[PDB]
This record gives structure tokens, C-alpha cells and sequence, in this order.
């Protein structure tokens, strides 16, 4: 079980990584809190020639 | 409480994975460094603990901080590489003491030498004789041994630690199958 | 198999407790690295080598299971153990026993892989080898430049030197070898020989123009004072210039085997330092020459120095263009590749003249100009 | 340029992508141009020597976008600007 103790470093990155989403997903409810107006959407597909 | 820095340098030497000894005693010293930690978080959690090896190519592991919960994992991924370097091991702790957010903690720095060490008297006494100069508290725990165990390290550290009065101690375990920890938490340093 | 290990540990042969005290110290001790150590002083020793095939496999298998040591020792005893069986069959399955055994912790496959195809560089296969050594040159060329895997991918080199297919790699690879010497260490008895193929190998070589980095490292010149001077000779001669032909003559008959048909291809390439050392020897006053000095000095004929000069520019070290009525020879950029001291002495005095012209102009205009417009 | 710089940039050279690396000096006495981009990238030597780490000349150059030459402008107020003819030409040509 040598090769498999790599795996509590990954576990702890990991953690660590849903430790620090909590600042950037917790802006979402401070920048999109209400859109003030309304605008219309209308689909168009375009090409830029990732 | 008590202002001090606490700084623990470990072995990652191949020397600490020999099956005579402990079973792979480096998670033994590694709880000892919880333990440590955990205590003097339970005495002042104001103290900085920080991590680094003493490789040929030192690597700050951790930076000097008391949040212990990022530490734990930086204690994995050792990289088992290299043998034993000593000079720029205590340069690179002793030297950026100074680093350091709180000027009022005192200097403390501990060492786990895994490997023997290749410097000569002379280092032995020039640093000594820098460390002894600038008055930084200095520990020397040696785990695991090939020649003798004190012949030069004597008059290393007798030379070495000034202040007599309530000064440093050394701590020198001998062989045996028995845990590190209460060998090591004998000493006033630890609690 | 500790308790058993003392009854074949302890009974050996006359001289061999005086290894196997340490040994079996160091193994009660249960020492690893030391246990280790003590084995490649064993091997390093020049054993009889008919009573070793138990601590082979014993501490094969000890360096099997143990799992803490460097495998590459591992190897190298597994190399003893091939060497010394000449047992090909099961080469392949020891060599595959140490990769499925050696976990994913060391770059160890650089010389697992030069290990297996070194051993494959026999007579039975060739091509499939030298693809796997591409792979081996191919896989890790990352920061770890030890070069001590890369001196035995030399040393493949050399096995693949051994084929008259490709002399170019071993020159391209010779330079490497050249250049990664730290001390003298080795013997120099096989330096002899080294020098001796390094030295035939390098004027063989087809792939290089100039043969100034060879002898210019000091090293070389060092290392063959001791030997004959027959090659020291004839090295400083292809090297600083070649006016006679009485000397590359008897240089050029001296080596019988593998000479007299390249012998016409050196000389295609020894013609074209005459050349860069005619047009670079005067840097100024008259460059342009004529065909009389080409031809008196490679006694070649006139009809011939169109050959030569087309050969010259089909080469691709200089690109003259002449467009002369009257039979002349004017030259382009050239690069000496060697050395040139009276072209650093006279790099001194034209640098200096250039320099203190510069200067001059720059205290004549700036000196009024400065004054009347600022 | 000292021999740690190997080490130094080594570490923003696993953590981090490829560290471009600049000299200047501490004193504005060099008249000449104070950026250098040397890029921290391993070349192949002919001689021989093992590959180390190699610091490159890239070209660099001093420019702002849109508002730093104003700031530059409005706080100098005694550099000129362009201005082709005869007096930003001698100097040149004299200098």
C-alpha cells in the first residue's frame, strides 16, 4: 500500500480546493444579485476564422 | 502566554526507511511535529510554525504561520531526495528569522538529522560560533546513527550553547523499538 | 530465510570472510543502505567470480523485496549477473522482472531501456534497438542532466559505432563524450584505444566540415602525449592547414583498413581548407585572388577548380559569387571554427583603430557642433 | 548576475511557467537601455558542457498604452515630444 499513500495528498488538495471556492461562489450572490433592467435576446451565431 | 517561533527542519534523506528501526519512523516524528504544534497551539496559538528540509536545494515548505490546517498537508509530498546539507540549512532558517511577522517572539529553531553529518570541526566551530554569537535557541535532535554517537557534537554543543541559566538542551535518543515521542517530550522544550 | 541465511553466509572461501565479516555485521544490522554499499564493494572487487552465483541471487532477491534502495544498483548487479551468465534467454525476463517491479517513484526507465537495448545491440538485432534507442534519447531530455545515463547512451553509441551504417551520430554524441569528462579517473589504458577510435572515428567522420573542436579541448592534447605522436601529427596538420602532401601522404597510406575508399572523400573535404584558410588569412588589401594559388596549392589541374569551386558552394559553408571575365577567385563569409590568434592580435589593432576612429569623428562634429548648435 | 539566480528562478520555474528574467541597475547611470528579457529556456551546446539552464537576450521595449504617457508628459514638462526637424535630429546626431 507504498504506492496508494499519494492519494491523501490529492484528497487534501482537493479539500482545500472546496475550501477556497467559498470567496470566488460566494461573490455570485453579491455581483448577480438582480439584473435592475430587462433586454431582449436574440440568437445569433457567429464565426471568429482555442 | 509565551512569544516564540518555532522552526522544524526533517531529514528526507533514503536513511529514515531502514527496517531496523522504527517503520518508517518519519510518520512517527511527523505526529511528534503535530504534537508539538498542537501543544504550543493549545499554550499560545499566537506562535508560527514553519517547514523546511535540509536538502542540498532547500525548499521553503511552509511559510512561519499558526494556521496549522494547511501544514498538515504540506507535511506529505516529503521528496525523498538528497542526503544531508548543514550549512545552508542553518543559513536558510537562522538567517530569515528576521522574516518573521511578530518582532517579540523569541528565536527557536529545532532540528531531525537523519544522516551523518559531513562538515568538519571547523564548520562545526565557525557555526557554532555564528549561532552562539547572534543568540538564537538552538536544538539538536539526532534520529538514527551510524559511527558513534557523541564525539565532536559534545564539544559542538557545549561550545555552542551559551547562557547556562535555563539555556538549551540536548536531546540524544537512544536505540530502541520504543515510540520517539515521550523520549523527545521528556525535555522542558516540549510543553 | 534470515535464521537460514547464516549457514551459506558463514561457510565461504579462503578470502572471502574478509568481506563476509562486514557483511553479515552489516546485515544483523539490518543496514539497507549500508547492506547496499557493502555489495557494490563486493562486486567492485575483483572476484574469482565462480562462487558468487548464491549472493547474486540472494541479494537479488533481498534487492527485490527490500523496496528501500536505489534499483539502479539493482541494475548493475543484474548487469554482473548477465555479464558474468552470458545467459541472453533470461535477459528479457530478469530485465522485465526489475520494470514490473520498480514502481512508478525514479526515472529509472532511461536506464532500464538502455539496459535492455544494450544488451540487444548483439548480432541478432539491429534496427528494433536503435529505435528504442531513440525512444531512450526521446523520453526524458527534461532538467536532470547527469549525463552519466547519457555517457552510457555514449557508450550504446559506441556499439552502434561498431556498424559501418552511420559514423555521423558517433561525432555528434563524441562531442557530448567530449565534453562531459570531469576528471581522469578511469584508466587511461583504455583512454588509449578511446583516443585511438576517437581519433580515426573523428576524421572518418563525414558529418563536420572542421576538426578544430576535437583537438581544441585541452583534454585530448593531454591525454595523447603519452602516446605516440604518429596521430598528434597529422590531427595539428588537418587542423592548422594542410599545404604539403608529402606528410597527409604518408598519413593517408599509413592506415591500410577502411581508408583507401573514403580516402578520395577526405580529400574532398581536406580542399576546402586551403580555401577558407586563403580568403581568411587576408582580410583586406586585395582579397580577390586567382586560381593560381588553388591550383598550386592542391596540385589539381585547371579544368578542375570548376568541380572545385561548385563543390565549395554545394557544400554550403560559403556562398562566393564571382563575376569575373578573367579567371579569378573572390570568397564570402567564412568562419574559421578553430582558432586564430593573429586574428585576435589584429582584431586588437583594427578593433583599437575602429574604437579611436569613432572617437574621433565623435570629438570633431560633437566638438564645434556642440558649441554652435547644442 | 550571480549563480543563485539558478535557484531562485528554479522555483518559479516548477510552480510557475516559464520565468522571464530582467536586469537593471540600481543606479540611472547607464545610458543604455536598463530592460533585458532573458528567458529562463535550456539550449543544446556544441562543446559538450551538460544542459543548464541558459539566459537568452529577447528584445524588449518601453511604451504605455493610453493614459502612462500622459502622467509621463503632464509630470516631466520638460521632455519633447517627436518633433521632426532640425533640433531632435542634431541632437541625435550629435549624441
Amino acid at each position: 500500500k507504498i504506492m496508494k499513500s499519494e492519494v491523501l495528498r490529492v484528497t487534501h488538495e482537493l479539500q482545500a480546493m472546496k475550501d477556497k471556492i467559498k470567496e470566488n461562489s460566494e461573490k455570485i450572490k453579491v455581483n448577480k444579485t438582480l439584473p435592475y433592467l430587462v433586454s431582449n435576446v436574440i440568437e445569433l451565431l457567429d464565426v471568429d476564422p482555442q | 502566554m509565551v512569544l516564540e517561533s518555532t522552526m522544524v527542519c526533517v531529514d528526507n534523506s533514503e536513511y529514515m526507511r531502514n527496517g531496523d528501526f522504527l517503520p518508517t519512523r518519519l510518520q512517527a516524528q511527523q505526529d511528534a511535529v503535530n504534537i508539538v504544534c498542537h501543544s504550543k497551539t493549545r499554550s499560545n496559538p499566537e506562535n508560527n510554525v514553519g517547514l523546511i528540509t535540509l536538502a542540498n536545494d532547500c525548499e521553503v515548505l511552509t511559510t512561519l504561520t499558526p494556521d496549522t490546517g494547511r501544514i498538515l498537508s504540506k507535511l506529505h509530498t516529503v521528496q525523498p531526495k538528497g542526503k544531508i546539507t548543514f550549512c545552508t540549512g542553518i543559513r536558510v532558517a537562522h538567517l530569515a528569522l528576521k522574516h518573521r511577522q511578530g518582532k517579540n517572539h523569541k528565536m527557536r529553531i529545532i532540528a531531525f538529522v537523519g544522516s551523518p553529518v559531513e562538515d568538519n570541526e571547523k564548520d562545526l566551530v565557525k557555526l557554532a560560533k555564528r549561532l552562539k554569537k547572534e543568540k538564537v535557541n538552538v536544538d539538536i535532535i539526532n534520529f538514527g546513527e551510524e559511527e558513534v554517537n557523541t564525539e565532536k557534537l559534545t564539544a559542538f554543543v557545549n561550545t555552542l550553547n551559551g547562557k547556562d541559566g535555563t539555556g538549551s538542551h540536548l536531546v540524544t535518543v537512544p536505540p530502541g523499538p520504543s515510540l520517539a515521542d515521550a523520549l523527545i517530550s521528556s525535555p522542558i522544550l516540549a510543553g | 530465510d534470515v535464521p537460514g541465511f547464516l549457514q551459506q553466509s558463514q561457510n565461504s572461501g579462503p578470502g572471502q570472510p574478509a568481506v563476509w565479516h562486514r557483511l553479515e555485521e552489516l546485515y544483523t544490522k539490518k543496514l539497507w543502505h549500508q547492506l547496499t554499499l557493502q555489495v557494490l564493494d563486493f562486486v567492485q572487487d575483483p572476484c574469482f567470480a565462480q562462487g558468487d552465483g548464491l549472493i547474486k541471487l540472494y541479494e537479488n532477491f533481498i534487492s527485490e523485496f527490500e523496496h528501500r534502495v536505489n534499483p539502479l544498483s539493482l541494475v548493475e548487479i543484474i548487469l554482473h549477473v548477465v555479464r558474468q551468465m552470458t545467459d541472453p534467454n533470461v535477459a528479457l525476463t530478469f530485465l522485465e522482472k526489475t520494470r514490473e517491479k520498480v514502481k512508478s517513484s525514479d526515472e529509472a526507465v532511461i536506464l532500464c531501456k538502455t539496459a535492455i537495448g544494450a544488451l540487444k545491440l548483439n548480432i541478432g538485432d539491429l534496427q528494433v534497438t536503435k529505435e528504442t534507442i531513440e525512444d531512450v534519447e526521446e523520453m526524458l531530455n527534461n532538467l536532470p542532466g547527469v549525463t552519466s545515463v547519457h555517457s552510457r547512451f555514449y557508450d550504446l553509441s559506441s556499439k552502434y559505432y561498431q556498424t559501418i551504417g552511420n559514423h555521423a551520430s558517433y561525432y555528434k554524441d563524441a562531442l557530448r563524450f567530449l565534453g562531459c569528462v570531469d576528471i581522469k579517473d578511469l584508466p587511461v589504458s583504455e583512454q588509449q584505444e578511446r583516443a585511438f577510435t576517437l581519433g580515426l572515428a573523428g576524421l572518418l567522420g563525414e558529418g563536420v566540415f572542421n576538426f578544430g573542436e576535437l583537438l581544441m579541448h585541452p583534454v585530448l592534447e593531454s591525454l595523447r602525449n603519452t602516446d605516440r605522436q604518429w596521430l598528434i601529427d597529422t590531427l595539428y596538420a588537418f587542423n592548422s592547414g594542410n599545404v604539403e602532401r608529402f606528410q597527409t601522404l604518408k598519413t593517408a597510406w599509413g592506415q591500410q583498413p577502411d581508408l583507401a575508399a573514403n580516402e578520395a572523400q577526405l580529400l574532398r573535404k581536406i580542399q576546402l581548407l586551403c580555401l577558407m584558410e586563403m580568403t581568411f588569412t587576408r582580410p583586406a588589401n586585395h582579397r580577390q585572388l586567382t586560381f593560381e594559388e588553388i591550383a598550386k596549392s592542391a596540385k589539381i589541374t585547371v579544368n578542375e577548380v570548376e568541380l572545385l569551386v561548385m563543390k565549395a558552394l554545394s557544400v554550403g559553408l560559403v556562398k562566393g559569387s564571382i563575376d569575373e571575365v578573367d579567371k579569378r577567385v573572390h570568397m564570402t563569409w567564412v568562419q574559421p571554427r578553430v582558432l586564430d590568434l593573429q586574428q585576435i592580435k589584429g582584431m586588437k589593432d583594427r578593433l583599437e583603430f575602429w574604437c579611436t576612429d569613432v572617437k574621433s569623428m565623435e570629438m570633431l562634429v560633437e566638438h564645434q557642433a556642440h558649441d554652435i548648435l547644442t | 548576475l550571480h549563480k543563485n539566480d539558478i535557484a531562485i528562478n528554479e522555483l518559479m520555474k516548477r510552480y510557475c511557467p516559464n520565468s522571464v528574467l530582467v536586469i537593471i541597475d540600481v543606479k540611472p547611470k547607464d545610458l543604455g537601455l536598463p530592460t533585458e528579457a532573458y528567458i529562463s529556456v535550456e539550449e543544446v551546446h556544441d562543446d559538450g558542457t551538460p544542459t543548464s539552464k541558459t539566459f537568452e537576450h529577447v528584445t524588449s521595449e518601453i511604451g504605455a498604452e493610453e493614459a502612462e504617457e500622459v502622467g509621463v508628459e503632464h509630470l516631466l514638462r520638460d521632455i519633447k515630444d517627436t518633433t521632426v526637424g532640425t533640433l531632435s535630429q542634431r541632437i541625435t546626431n550629435q549624441v
